[PDB]
Parts: C-alpha cells; sequence; structure tokens
C-alpha cells in the first residue's frame, strides 16, 4: 500500500488579461 | 479620441517626442489590447512598441503614461509564452518591481498584475521574477493590521500573483521564497473574501504538491484545520482547491495524514463522496485512497466515520475515473487492514460492485481489483471461511469474469486470475 500522487496538471500557464 | 486606432497611428504617436501625444497613443494601444476578440498583440510587438512601453514605466513625472503602459504590457504578457517572453526581454520585470512601490494604488495594482502574468508563464520566469526581488515589495503591500482595509480587487490581484509565485514544479519554487511567502499566505487563508480564499487554497495546493519536506513546511504553519474548515465551505471554487490541498497533504507521511484526520476532515467526506460535481467526487475518492494506504488505526478511523459504505456506493455507481480511484482505495484498505477490517469491508457489500467492475477495459483497474480480491481471500483463509467468499463471488457472477480474464492479453491479469482460480476455485 503506497501513496499515489496527483496526476500532472495540463494547464501549464495561468495568465489573465485586463478587459 | 483614443478608440479604434491603427497600429500605424499608435506608432506615429509614440514616436513623437511629445509626451502628451505619447500618452494618448499609449492609451489607444491599451484600448486596442483590451478588446474582447483577438487583441493585436503580435502586431504591437512587431511594431517595436514594447521597449517604448517599458521606458514609459519609468516616467515618474507622468503617472498616467506609467499606468497606460503597465496595462498594455500586462495584456501583452497575458498571451502566449513568446509574447510574455517579449515583455520580459524588454526589461519589464525590474520596472514593474520598481512600480510596486508607487504612491498611486492603481499603478501598483497594475504592476502586481503584470508580474503575476510573467510568473504564471512558468517556473523559469517565476524564478526570474523572484531573483529580481519582487517578493519583499509584494509582501510589504500586504503588511497591514487588517486586510479588510485594502481594496477588494487590489487584495485579490495580490493573492493571485502570490499564488503564481507558488505555482509549478520542475523545479518547485525556492525554499527560502516559500518560507518568506507562507506567513502572509496563512493570513490570507484566514480572510473572508471568497476569491482570496480560493487563490490562497490554490497556492497551498501548489506548495503541498511535492515531497514530504514541502508538505511539512506547510503543515507546520498550522493551516490544516483552516483547510478542513474551507473543505466544508459552500462555494465550489473554495472546496476544490481546499480538497486538492488536503489530498496532497495525505500523500505524505503517516503523521501528516494524521494531522488531516485530527482536524476532522473525515466528517466532511459523506458529502464530498456524494457531491454532484464529478471532479469533487474523484478528488475525494483519491484522497480516501491515500488515507486507506495509511496505518491500521487510520483505516479504523475511516471505518468509525462510516465511510466504507460511501466507498461501496462510489464503487457501485460513479464516473469511471472515480470508480478507479475507489478501486485503488479498496486495494490499499485490504493491503494494510486487519482481518476484522477486511471482513467488515465484505459485510458492507464490496464484493458485488468490485466484481461488476472487472468488466472494464482498463487493465490496471482489473489488476487492482484482482489484488484486492487476493487480499480478501487471504483474510478469509486466516479465518477458514474461503468457501463462503467463493460462494459469494460465484453467486455474483465474478467467477465467470475471472475465468474470462484468464485469457486476458496482459500477463499479470492472466497469472493473477489463474492463481485465484487454482487456489480458491
Amino acid at each position: 500500500a503506497r501513496k499515489r500522487s496527483a496526476s500532472p496538471t495540463k494547464k501549464l500557464r495561468y495568465v489573465k488579461r485586463r478587459f | 479620441g483614443t478608440v479604434n486606432w491603427s497600429v500605424e497611428d499608435i506608432v506615429k504617436g509614440i514616436n513623437s517626442n511629445n509626451l502628451e501625444s505619447q500618452l494618448q497613443a499609449t492609451q489607444a494601444a491599451r484600448k486596442l489590447l483590451s478588446r474582447e476578440k483577438q487583441p493585436p498583440i503580435d502586431n504591437i510587438i512587431r511594431a517595436g512598441l514594447i521597449p517604448k512601453f517599458v521606458s514609459f514605466l519609468g516616467k515618474t513625472d507622468c503617472s498616467p503614461i506609467q499606468f497606460e503602459s503597465a496595462w498594455a504590457l500586462t495584456n501583452i504578457a497575458s498571451g502566449t509564452s513568446e509574447q510574455t517572453k517579449a515583455v520580459v526581454d524588454g526589461g519589464a520585470i525590474p520596472a514593474f518591481i520598481s512600480l510596486l512601490a508607487s504612491p498611486h494604488a492603481h499603478i501598483s495594482e497594475q504592476a502586481v498584475w503584470a508580474l503575476g502574468n510573467i510568473a504564471g508563464d512558468g517556473s523559469a520566469f517565476r524564478d526570474l521574477v523572484i531573483k529580481h526581488g519582487a517578493i519583499d515589495p509584494l509582501l510589504a503591500l500586504l503588511a497591514v493590521p487588517d486586510l479588510s482595509t485594502l481594496a477588494c480587487g487590489y487584495l485579490r490581484n495580490l493573492t493571485w500573483t502570490l499564488s503564481n509565485l507558488c505555482r509549478n514544479k520542475n523545479p518547485a519554487p525556492p525554499l527560502d521564497a516559500v518560507e518568506q511567502i507562507l506567513p502572509t499566505l496563512v493570513r490570507l487563508l484566514h480572510h473572508n473574501d471568497p476569491e482570496v480564499l480560493a487563490d490562497s487554497c490554490w497556492a497551498i495546493s501548489y506548495l503541498t504538491d511535492g515531497p514530504n519536506e514541502r508538505i511539512e513546511m506547510v503543515v507546520k504553519k498550522g493551516v490544516v484545520p483552516q483547510l478542513v474548515k474551507l473543505l466544508g465551505a459552500t462555494e465550489l471554487p473554495i472546496v476544490t482547491p481546499a480538497l486538492r490541498a488536503i489530498g496532497n497533504i495525505v500523500t505524505g507521511t503517516d503523521e501528516q495524514t494524521q494531522k488531516v484526520i485530527d482536524a476532522g476532515a473525515l466528517a466532511v467526506f459523506p458529502s464530498l463522496l456524494t457531491n454532484p460535481k464529478t471532479n469533487i467526487q474523484k478528488e475525494a475518492t483519491w484522497t480516501m485512497s491515500n488515507i486507506t494506504a495509511g496505518r491500521q488505526d487510520q483505516i479504523q478511523q475511516v471505518v468509525n466515520h462510516g465511510l466504507v459504505p460511501f466507498l461501496v456506493g462510489v464503487l457501485s455507481k460513479a464516473d469511471f475515473k472515480t470508480q478507479k480511484e475507489a478501486a485503488w482505495a479498496i486495494t490499499n484498505y485490504t493491503s494494510g487492514g486487519t482481518v476484522e477490517q477486511i471482513v467488515y469491508l465484505v459485510h458492507c457489500g464490496i464484493i458485488e460492485p468490485l466484481m461488476n467492475l472487472l468488466s472494464a477495459k482498463d487493465t490496471k483497474i482489473i489488476q487492482v481489483i484482482l489484488d484486492a480480491i487476493s487480499n480478501i481471500f487471504q483474510a478469509a483463509e486466516k479465518l477458514g471461511e474461503t468457501e463462503k467468499l467463493s460462494i459469494m463471488i460465484e453467486e455474483c457472477g465474478g467467477l465467470d469474469k475471472i475465468e474470462a480474464l484468464q485469457r486476458h492479453e496482459n500477463e499479470s491479469v492472466y497469472k493473477a486470475s489463474l492463481n485465484l482460480i487454482e487456489k480458491y476455485f
């Protein structure tokens, strides 16, 4: 019984445009 | 006035040595870059305007052009990695860091936003923003007796930028930067604004997505109880990151997992394991799978909270990804549990859903289910009740599935099914 880490996030860039 | 300008007109205005014409052209560029559909970022870059905007960032004598250029550069940096790189190559990082200390709150906020975009590009630009010394002024902006005195949007932008400074791995953020940011992050995690809470939880989830030492850095600040409280929140944007953080924490040592259990987390899982949002169910079942991989006393606390029936329910009906997480949880339970805990698991009705899941196409879930069945059979051997379990599996129709898997393409499934049928059937 080993611990299983989270799967890789597919969103690699988090950015926001100011409207 | 400054609406619907051509890039040619913007360039003509910015190339003039009239600061007011430059300001109006920069505002026109900002408005062009703030349009809903397809802002012409590439045209602005190709016109060579980024160096001009970066230079304007330093016009302390003209705060409006500072603000307009900061907004324009923020929006350029919000695009592709190449466009963010174009902003960085113009020297914008130190100029924005210098603007963080501006006496004009809107300019400081815009600089926070721009640095957030730059750091959100990835780990390289994140660490470069850190090396230029952004953390100290960013945190100084939050060194106030009561966060409620700050403007809501200002505080939200600061929280989001800090979260981006905690984001990404390979490599993870520098340890000293994490230690510098964490106290303010806990303070924000105790704020009342839903967006600030959501972004603080996302930051904590980033920081806990790593080895046990990072998890320890986080849990030694005492955040786990607050994370559990937020796990119990009504707003999904808060519950989702809180749940990811708790799951990350329980991927660590048994003592960190026990800190999660001591804070009352299990009491929330009846709702989480029945949550109408599939992602919450999947993440909660994965968290449960990592908790059942712990000590026998931790498995026993899972039992006492009445969560085994909820695992049976998720195994019986749920999205296949959630059912796969539930199969993992059952296999870990049977691997680490006592004989009494395993027979309790069987008494709750695990066998029928577990057998019904052997009809799936995924090989790994089949292997996991067969391992769990082997563990349950070992438990029944120590009790001399293997025949009752064999009858329970045969009446369910699982013997058919196992003798069919005997002909499976994978070697491990083949051998495990044959071992089960040779040893117990």
